[PDB]
RNA sequence: CUCUCGGCCGAAGCGUUUACUUUGAAAAAA
RNA sequence: UGGUGACUCUAGAUAACCUCGGGCCGAUCGCACGCCGGCGGCGACGACCCAUUCGAACGUCUGCCCUAUCAACUUUCGAUGGUAGUCGCCGUGCCUACCAUGGUGACCACGGGUGACGGGGAAUCAGGGUUCGAUUCCGGAGAGGGAGCCUGAGAAACGGCUACCACAUCCAAGGAAGGCAGCAGGCGCGCAAAUUACCCACUCCCGACCCGGGGAGGUAGUGACGAAAAAUAACAAUACAGGACUCUUUCGAGGCCCUGUAAUUGGAAUGAGUCCACUUUAAAUCCUUUAACGAGGAUCCAUUGGAGGGCAAGUCUGGUGCCAGCAGCCGCGGUAAUUCCAGCUCCAAUAGCGUAUA
RNA sequence: UACCUGGUUGAUCCUGCCAGUAGCAUAUGCUUGUCUCAAAGAUUAAGCCAUGCAUGUCUAAGUACGCACGGCCGGUACAGUGAAACUGCGAAUGGCUCAUUAAAUCAGUUAUGGUUCCUUUGGUCGCUCGUACUUGGAUAACUGUGGUAAUUCU
């Protein structure tokens, strides 16, 4: 007996066929377009989409005046509007099935740092997040796959201790000032 | 085993105590007392977990050992004393008074009450027997035996106990049209009017109850506690009035109640 | 003058004779402020003497601007000597634990198990 | 679905017995 | 009198009994002190019986894997039932006396097996399924193997006792003491599994108890079981016998957008480390927060398998010559090997990737 | 994501199996910078065990004549703190393992109107017509004398 929880969960699935061209090609295009590191970051966002399609595909067999479909189905669309993947006029339960991987990958903090212009490339956003230069509303966020909600998109900035926004220079500029 | 168990694991605790997973292996293990250990709230959970007065299971010892806590008007120096339904907790150093009533979701509740109401409690009659040179007795759900009862008290009714003397003042009988609270099952903590009582001889009576909104439900007879004569409760009720909201309108209450902010 | 104190969840225990609260500290650019430093600035906030107040559980958040803890302000020193855990008085120099290891005491305990009446106080 | 009572509305009986189906209450926490 | 669905119930009355191995009816402790020699107020221990709580026990109904190279079993010695009792906390072949001759069996009894403790559950899965479940929760069992007890509310108890069988420690040879399937640790076994560490601060338990104790439990150490996040570089100016966009029929004209087998230049950013301090904690660590140092082959270098097809990716070069060896399968190797041994180059997953078995 | 692919012939269409493929679990190889949780002598031997620890316990309130301390005041029964020992209570829980065990265990469902229950909580406790302003004998701790190579022996 222990006071520990052993409840864990894997967050990706690997494909059934390992060496398949045009699966390899499409995921490499999605790695290069969004600045991701390995295939497992695509297989992770493929997995949260496959959980959302599957739960909506279950809710589509119950009729329109079901209790469970009306409650749990309105709570599924609410999250997808909240993270900015769906829009507001498309809140029937059948524009869930028209979602794709790219809608979910456009909402990462990495691509949003690139979209707002705080970076100048999609790989420049990965480092600027990871070097702790990026904060969201007060809080330095150190994770590039931080899915930016819709209300937290207007507050993404440059982290008041950083040499980019705050002003105290880094390791390199101060040593060159010492050698001045 | 050989002889009785003295420990309670945490996951094996009652669900309504709302103990989290990661604080320990063991749960407080109520002492034997008036209430079943599945039907009670120990005094350590009322002080540390609900009221946030204490912070550890040693401060509950330091609070109870100053004799600051009266459960039904008698001072209790056991931190795992099982307080149950309709039990009055008088803390006189601060000035509060609580009654343990279920709320609409199957748990207990912090129900602060006025010290003018804290002089009495209701009990439910459980067995009535004569004996010992023909002297009649009650047995209530607190194991309180009150000899010489009123002859019109029968089984499944409700008495009203005076807590300073121990004597019955007036009672309610089991009838239709009486206001009842469900004290067990999946309709627990719900308040409604008795509609109907179906008899099943050799099995359990089923008592159909009707809400104040129209929501009918049924229980077995043993999960039925007559609170009021007619529709007027002889005790106070919690913030919700014993009326269970479905989860859709329970969501609507939150998403409309946040819009009063600013 | 940058370090500021704010206390969120204030509550007065009249049966442990203390005021317990949850302390939010906002140091923008420094390290985690020491517990001896905050006990002065809290004593000036609550108009009392810093031998009476006790702070514990200070956890600095990520990024490094806030710090959350607990805190309790007693009524006197005798109440804060009775109602307080010994380890949180030992940080004030008021309780001094002895100097036995746990394995010394169990050896000394299990050796006088082998010896009857007054030669038990001789052993060890 | 009807007979003897209480305030037209409840008891009590059924009808040959079940399978089926729908509802209910009871089903440890994790 | 009161009750249940139903008592041989609960009460009432009468006649008696009441166990010397006795049934209750108090020869007990504390704190404030008193009111008119008496009358006292709060507690603590007790206590037969009743109720309750915590249970336990014994039953009801329904349900389980493989086997027929297991088809008849049970019945002297209880097998099924009846009567009277004995025992037992009580209901009963539980057991004894006398009877009756029954009870179960293709709807698979009885016997054997199980790499069988049972469930809650776990893996996989379109739908149906299949397989695992020793393992932290519930229930059972057991403390080397059988057996018998004492004490007690509760044990057929093993961190209690008495034997026997099996091992085995000391011995002055007469005797004495044992039981890790508790936590550590050791040997053995094996493909196969961590420290003879710190603490009662947490969660709770025991006791006469606000105070003592707890290898329960917590905290560290070992730990690529496994699961989550996630570095190993970004950017700018040049130049290209690089590409793309506007014009020139075309040569060729441009900061307009991209790319690099530029070990071209250039500062700006930063962790990993090193390390004061705070914070954390019982006390420490770790993470979080901060000083100071900390990157140009940023040598502070990323690996594991592969390149014939299944199946992503070289009939390039050297060596060997049905040899060595590769290859899950098909096949490869006999002097030009797309397959072996290597160099280069390329591919796949990537702090992980091969192999074996279920 | 309700999927297939190579292998029998000179070529073909099939039956059909081998082989690949993807999880998941035990081992193991090579490699391994950061950070959060986390299993871990089950399988074979329910094999065998050095050493140490894992079960004890006092309130105002059962028993204090230990000077072991000290303290009034010295005719003051007992100031107090208190080891020891007697008494009470616990040690039947927790922990470990999975050898047994196949209508057995167990799960759901009922029953005790066929039984016991320390404790807790409430009841009851002048309900009996018949030395007490306090009864009797021992025994530890302690003192003192010993035995045995040896034991928590006496």
């Amino acid at each position: 007996p222990v006071a520990r929880s052993w409840v864990c969960r894997k967050t990706y699935v690997t494909p059934r066929r390992p060496f398949e061209k045009s699966r390899l090609d499409q995921e490499l295009k999605l790695i290069g377009e969004y600045g991701l590191r390995n295939k497992r970051e695509v297989w992770r966002v493929k997995f949260t989409l496959a959980k959302i399609r599957k739960a909506a595909r279950e809710l589509l067999t119950l009729d329109e005046k079901d209790p469970r479909r009306l409650f749990e189905g309105n709570a599924l669309l609410r999250r997808l509007v909240r993270i900015g993947v769906l829009d507001e006029g498309k809140m029937k339960l059948d524009y869930i099935l028209g979602l794709k991987i790219e809608d979910f990958l456009e909402r990462r903090l990495q691509t949003q740092v690139f979209k707002l212009g705080l970076a100048k490339s999609i790989h420049h956003a990965r480092v600027l997040i990871r070097q702790r230069h990026i904060r969201v509303r007060k809080q330095v966020v150190n994770i590039p796959s931080f899915i930016v909600r819709l209300d937290s998109q207007k507050h993404i900035d440059f982290s008041l201790r950083s040499p980019y926004g705050g002003g105290r220079p880094g390791r390199v500029k101060r040593k060159n000032a010492k050698k001045g | 085993a050989r002889g009785p168990k003295k420990h309670l694991k945490r996951v094996a605790a009652p669900k309504h105590w709302m103990l989290d997973k990661l604080t320990g292996v063991f749960a407080p293990r109520p002492s034997t007392g008036p209430h079943k250990l599945r039907e009670c709230l120990p005094l350590i959970i009322f002080l540390r977990n609900r009221l946030k007065y204490a912070l550890t299971g040693d401060e509950v010892k330091k609070i109870c050992m100053q004799r600051f806590i009266k459960i039904d008007g008698k001072v209790r120096t056991d931190i795992t004393y099982p307080a149950g339904f309709m039990d009055v907790i008088s803390i006189d150093k601060t000035g509060e008074n609580f009654r343990l009533i279920y709320d609409t979701k199957g748990r207990f509740a912090v129900h602060r009450i006025t010290p003018e109401e804290a002089k009495y409690k209701l009990c439910k009659v459980r067995k009535i027997f004569v004996g010992t040179k023909g002297i009649p007795h009650l047995v209530t759900h607190d194991a309180r035996t009150i000899r010489y009862p009123d002859p019109l008290i029968k089984v499944n009714d409700t008495i009203q106990i005076d807590l300073e003397t121990g004597k019955i003042t007036d009672f309610i009988k089991f009838d239709t049209g009486n206001l009842c609270m469900v004290t067990g099952g999946a309709n627990l903590g719900r308040i409604g009017v008795i509609t109907n009582r179906e008899r099943h001889p050799g099995s359990f009576d089923v008592v159909h109850v009707k809400d104040a909104n129209g929501n009918s439900f049924a229980t077995r007879l043993s999960n039925i506690f007559v609170i009021g004569k007619g529709n007027k409760p002889w005790i106070s009720l919690p913030r919700g009035k014993g009326i269970r909201l479905t989860i859709a309108e329970e969501r609507d209450k939150r998403l409309a109640a946040k819009q009063s902010s600013g | 003058d940058t370090v500021t104190i704010r206390t969120r969840k204030f509550m007065t225990n009249r049966l442990l004779q203390r005021k317990q609260m949850v302390i939010d500290v906002l140091h923008p650019g420094k390290a985690t402020v020491p517990k001896t430093e905050i006990r002065e600035k809290l004593a000036k906030m609550y108009k009392t003497t810093p031998d009476v107040i006790f702070v514990f559980g200070f956890r600095t958040h990520f990024g490094g601007g806030k710090t959350t803890g607990f805190g309790m302000i007693y009524d006197s020193l005798d109440y804060a000597k009775k109602n307080e855990p010994k380890h949180r008085l030992a940080r004030h120099g008021l309780y001094e634990k002895k100097k036995t290891s746990r394995k010394q005491r169990k050896e000394r305990k299990n050796r006088m198990k082998k010896v009857r009446g007054t030669a038990k106080a001789n052993v060890g």
